[PDB]
């Protein structure tokens, strides 16, 4: 406890925003991107940081 | 916590008629659409602090 890995290159993580009311509807609907407080930003295809 | 007491209905005999699962999913999909707009109701109690 208090030790990590020295290096981690594992950038392709499955990041999401979750919506707090989505309890029932197993339906492929294009939900309106107006009710969320937050949005996940795109990764730029600029030079590697 | 306070919750509404959902009593059981009477235990009528468990007929194994598969068709009941379809009408349960039809009602669950209507309820999942309603869970967008009906959230103010006493049936929508969220676990309080």
């Amino acid at each position: 406890k208090g030790v990590h890995f020295d290096s981690c290159n594992l950038d392709d993580l499955e990041w999401r925003v979750d919506d707090s009311n989505a309890n029932n509807d197993n339906n492929g609907g294009g939900g309106s991107n107006q009710e969320r407080s937050f949005s996940l930003l795109p990764l730029q295809k600029t030079n590697t940081p | 916590q306070l919750q509404v007491a959902n009593l059981p209905k009477d235990h009528q005999i468990q007929d194994s008629s598969h068709h009941q699962q379809i009408q349960q999913q039809e009602q669950q999909q209507q309820q999942q659409q309603q869970q967008s707009t009906c959230q103010d109701t006493i049936f929508s109690i969220k676990k309080q602090k």
